[PDB]
């Protein structure tokens, strides 16, 4: 019955007092009763051995009432024998004690799930940082649908930060002491019976190739329990993607997902390089966010806080749209329904297809995506007619039912080329006359870990671009560092490795940042170690250098930052409080900054929206096939091939980019048009979709606008983030 | 008076599970359904408005009991008879709304409020009924005040997890303590069924509770004591109880106490006095030489307060040095990044600022750019 040794030993120790508080009554009762021989049996008083007990217990507990007493000289003697032996008995075994009920599990258990009520679990590196993101974007305020309750599932125990943030959200949040290997930590919390999991996988780490390997167990053992469940993964390389392929109950078409980090955060910072402002657009699209126009707010803070609002929503279309080309369906969403459209789910195995031509057209039953204020104005696309809903002003009345190249053939490829062709020194890169340009300052040791330069690359190479378009990158750093690199980004044409440090000017002076597209940032080294807030200063001292340098200010930059409120410190006309979240500050605005935290919210909208992550990959990526995962996974690398005619097709596919409205055709609308009048002459005509705009700060920073109302003035200095088709 | 009111009490939890158990045998060998089922979870919740306001009543309600029983213990069909009935018909409907919003049936029915029900409800009707009054067990409400960090974390005055610890540990000391002595209040003055009532002394409420708390206290005055052998029993068991339950907790009360910011607050500024901050590596070797040629004796000027704000706890060599040089220096815990610890310090009203840096060091490179 007793098994464990913490209950042996407590057990033993319960029957000792017992037996002693017994017995040594039974000695009382004896020397009390009996009187003494030295008196000759003269005092003699009478106790029961019920009465006796209530004597012994009170003066072992050191209490001390004097309600009984001992008069007989035998009685007192045994007495203070007893106080002298139980004082020296009982607090030699209390630290013994105290090791037995002190050393205990202070979570455990089992959930306990009420009757039609959905639960998630959680697993992996769950600490303070990564779950306070992660349970904002879970449990945000401004959100209707049920509170599905968050089950996390770690092994040790949680700190003091943690474990108050766990006792805040006390009705949604659940915690469990037991790792995800153990098949009695599974049945515990009734994963079967549960909804989905989630992987959130350690992002700063000194061996990210082990860390994916445990997360990858971690999936094995939780598919091997159940074999249909939801699971999701954070990655840090994305070459492990390969090994998800590898178990055989993984199915991409029935839920499961896998969130690289490499893959997304040098992808939003790549399509900044050819559009600038575009990470924060789409950071602030799928996100979750709070509208709030208070009346202290200025007027271009107040329009961008109804742009972060607006947010991505799926669902069917009506009959009316059967057998119309895309650009003839989306004129009829943004003027009656007053929606924008960005894609539809082209059947064939189906796939996503962003703003196609107009020779595809629609069939029944097929999936919109939209960017509107909420869900509840998505329905107005179900709830349409021709006939019906014809000459309707007021849009909300509108409810009624009865009415060369790759093996792929998708980015440019070059020969193997060894590292010392396109390296060089200061002269040489002087020599070159380079303008518009990408630059990449590259903060790392020769003992570091990899990020993976080759995502940021990828997507700039794209075979949508021409050759003569694309921009030429100049990575800056240190040279042990990007031999290790090497071997993925050799085949890729234009680059050039500079190295030394960058904050030696004359590096930069020679790369010319004068003339530049786009200045990045990006450190490598071991962060999150040793300080909180002193992570980025090699960072922030960079944009601060190159700020200050001037030649015969006004620069392209962006920033990787791995905590939120090292945000401060960047801008000089800071006119906000440090309380302010960062969605609200000056630069994340302008798109000079950009968090590594917001790859975290994503892990939330992969789980809601189902096409949520695959739609991010299309906009990010260029073209990101599973092709490419299974060809990469082999070790050969990217495969050469100048290709056929029909692989060559697939490069006419949609873009990101930016257009002003100083010169050209739509420069008639940015003397005092609308934004809807561009909308439907840009649409018509050309076959272009606008997103949104980005606008100086006043009358070189520049705020972001994504989907504005019809009813919007359009400046002569302006700008337009714009999906073109050629 | 013992057993008639007791009896009757009885019978509501004697029968009751009879229905249960008969009603679960034919589940085993073998709208009005679940309209109400769903309502009755969706009223009773804490996340709806009403489930905070019908349970914030409870909380009110139940006390409302309890300061009878005060009042009608120290004086020993009136008035206030009437008011505590009228409370106990709330709490009945209460008790039905649960038994069909909670799914267990024979688990629900041994429950800690649930017992409180069955004892407390059934004499008050049958102290109207029979006419004459009965202290009973009125003092089991005290037992419904352990809901008040409920309340509060809900409300978030509570907000840390050592506050909210703290605050917990508070209501269950107090409840305890005063229903123990309604306890030993029944046992001392009714007497007892071996001896058939021969001894019975008498004791009120508020002077049972002194001797309680001496017995807790282990102070052990001998000036109040149990003659009786049912008081001296619980006596044995109160004392047996309290030193495993409270000896368990006291550790987990010492890390609440003893895990604390020892330094911390605020910079107060005297009218007209200037103050310099001091930042980066401050430890007894850099202070030292630092203070001395600050604060040397053969100075003619204005003693200029120096305000440290280093955010690890200092040695116990500095200590002293800050504590010695107590009217000319300050000292606080908190970096120079956050804009609290800069705010409290007023360094916009402050004069200058200095940065003191560590010269023996293993990167001198990193160290300056922190």
């Amino acid at each position: 019955v007793l098994k464990t040794s913490t209950l042996i030993r407590l057990v033993q120790l319960v029957v000792s007092f017992v037996s002693l508080w017994l017995t040594a009554a039974g000695f009382l009762h004896l020397l009390e009763n009996s009187g003494d021989p030295f008196f000759d049996f003269g005092n003699a008083q009478h106790l029961t051995y019920w009465e006796c007990l209530y004597f012994l217990m009170v003066t072992m507990s050191t209490v001390g009432f004097g309600d009984i007493f001992a008069t007989t000289v035998l009685g007192r003697t045994f007495v203070v024998i007893f106080i002298m032996i139980f004082i020296g008995l009982f607090a030699s075994f209390i630290p013994e004690i105290a090791e037995i009920l002190g050393k205990r599990q202070k979570y455990g258990g089992s959930y306990k799930k009420e009757r039609g009520k959905r639960h998630v679990v959680v697993c992996g590196y769950i600490t303070f940082d990564s779950v306070s993101n992660f349970l904002k974007d879970f449990l945000h305020k401004d959100r209707e649908d049920v509170d599905v309750e968050i089950v996390f599932l770690h092994k040790g125990l949680p700190g003091l930060e943690l474990e108050g943030l766990l006792k805040r959200h006390f009705t949604q949040v659940e915690y469990f002491w037991g790792s995800v290997m153990d098949a009695n930590d599974l049945e515990r919390v009734k994963i079967q019976e549960a909804d989905a999991c989630l992987v959130l996988a350690n992002k700063y780490c000194q061996d990210p190739d082990q860390e994916d390997a445990a997360n990858i167990m971690r999936v094995i053992s939780i598919k091997n329990y159940h074999s249909d469940i939801k699971v999701i993964v954070q990655l840090l390389q994305y070459h492990n993607k390969a090994y998800l392929l590898n178990i055989p109950s993984w199915d991409w078409k029935r839920g499961d997902d896998a969130v690289c980090v490499a893959e997304l955060k040098l992808g939003f910072i790549a399509q900044s390089c050819l559009a600038p402002g575009f990470s924060t657009l789409m950071a602030n699209l799928f996100t979750m966010r709070s509208y709030k126009p208070t009346p202290e707010m200025s007027q271009w803070q107040t329009d961008y806080m109804r742009g972060t609002g607006m947010e991505m929503y799926t669902e069917y279309l009506s009959s009316a749209f059967n057998a119309l080309t895309f650009p003839e369906a989306a004129e009829l969403c943004f003027s009656k329904l007053k929606l924008l459209l960005l894609a539809i789910e082209v059947r064939q195995e189906s796939t996503l297809a962003i703003n196609p031509g107009p020779k595809v057209k629609i069939e029944n039953a097929t999936q919109g995506f939209f960017i509107a204020e909420s869900a509840e104005e998505v329905k107005r696309a179900f709830y349409y007619c021709k006939n019906c809903h014809a000459n309707v002003s007021d849009v909300r009345q509108i409810k009624k039912c009865k009415c060369k190249f790759d093996s792929t053939g998708m980015f440019h490829w070059c020969p193997d080329r060894p590292l010392n062709d396109c390296l060089q020194d200061r002269s040489q890169a002087s020599a070159s006359g380079l303008r518009n340009h990408v630059v990449v300052c590259l903060f790392a040791d020769a003992a570091s870990p990899l990020i993976g330069l080759r995502n940021l690359v990828m997507p700039l190479r794209a075979s949508n671009f021409h050759y003569h378009e694309l921009k030429p990158t100049i990575i800056v750093g240190n040279l042990d560092y990007l031999h290790r690199e090497w071997k993925t980004l050799q085949n890729f044409p234009k680059l050039s490795i500079l190295p030394g440090s960058p904050l030696n000017r004359a590096n930069l002076r020679a790369v010319n940042i004068n003339l530049c597209d786009m200045c990045v940032i990006v450190s490598a080294k071991d962060r999150n170690m040793e300080d909180p807030n002193l992570v980025d200063k090699e960072a922030i001292l960079c944009s601060l250098n190159i700020k200050a340098m001037t030649f015969d200010a006004n620069v392209p930059l962006i920033t990787e930052l791995a905590n939120d409120s090292n945000v401060q410190f960047l801008d000089q006309d800071d006119d906000d409080d440090p309380d302010t979240e960062l969605y609200m500050t000056q630069p994340f605005a302008c798109g000079t900054a950009f968090a590594v935290s917001v790859l975290d919210s994503l892990m939330s909208t992969s789980y809601f929206n189902d096409n949520a992550l695959t739609l991010i990959r299309t906009l990010i990526t260029g073209g990101a096939t599973p092709e490419l995962e299974q060809i990469l996974a082999e070790g050969a690398g990217m495969r050469g091939g100048y290709c056929s005619p029909a692989v060559l097709a697939n490069r006419d596919r949609c873009r990101v980019a930016q257009i002003s409205l100083f010169d050209g055709p739509l420069a008639q609308f940015g003397q005092g048009g609308h934004y809807g009048e561009l909308f439907v002459y840009a649409l018509r005509h050309f076959g272009i979709l606008c997103i949104g705009l980005y606008r100086f700060r006043d009358t070189s920073k520049r705020y972001v606008i994504t989907n504005p109302p019809e009813d919007f003035p359009l400046l002569p200095t302006d700008q337009v983030y714009v999906l073109t088709y050629k | 008076q013992w057993y008639s009111f007791l009896a009757s009490s009885l019978v509501t939890f004697g029968s009751g599970l009879v229905v249960i158990i008969i009603y679960r045998i034919v589940l085993w060998l073998c709208g009005w359904m679940t309209e109400a089922k769903d309502w009755a979870g969706e009223l009773i919740s804490g996340q709806t408005t009403t489930g905070r306001i019908l349970v914030g009543l409870v909380f009110l309600l139940s006390i409302a009991s309890l300061i009878i029983y005060f009042i009608d213990a120290s004086t020993n069909s009136s008035t206030t008879q009437q008011v505590d009935l009228a409370f106990n018909v709330f709490f009945m409907i209460y008790f039905f709304i649960r038994f069909v919003a909670a799914n267990d049936k024979l688990w629900f029915w041994v429950e800690l409020f649930s017992f409180v029900d069955y004892f407390t409800i059934p004499p008050s009707f049958v102290a109207i009924y029979l006419d004459r009054n009965w202290l009973g067990l009125r003092f089991l409400r005290a037992l419904r005040l352990m809901s008040i960090p409920d309340i509060l974390t809900y409300l978030n005055v509570l907000k840390t997890s050592t506050l909210i610890r703290l605050v917990q540990l508070v209501v269950s000391f107090v409840s305890l303590w005063l229903t123990a002595a309604g306890f030993l209040h029944l046992l001392e003055n009714s007497g007892d069924p071996f001896f058939d009532f021969g001894n019975a002394q008498h004791l009120t409420y508020w002077e049972c509770l002194y001797f309680l708390m001496v017995t807790m206290s282990t102070v052990g005055f001998g000036d109040i004591f149990a003659t009786t052998v049912l008081g001296r029993t619980f006596v044995v068991i109160f004392i047996m109880i309290f030193i495993g339950l409270f000896a368990s907790f006291i550790p987990e009360i010492a890390e609440i106490l003893g895990k604390r910011q020892k330094y911390g607050g605020s910079y107060k500024k005297e009218r007209g006095k200037r103050h310099v901050v001091v930042c980066g590596y401050i430890t007894f070797d850099s202070v030292s030489n630092f203070l001395k040629d600050f604060l040397h004796k053969d100075r003619e000027d204005v003693d200029v307060e120096i305000v440290f704000l280093h955010k690890g706890l200092p040695g116990l060599e500095l200590e002293g040095l800050l504590k010695r040089h107590f009217t000319q220096v300050e000292y606080f815990w908190g970096s120079v990044m956050d804009a609290n610890d800069l705010e409290r310090v007023k360094i916009q009203e402050a004069d200058a600022c200095l940065v003191l840096a560590n010269k023996y060091c293993q990167d001198p490179d990193q160290e300056d750019a922190a």
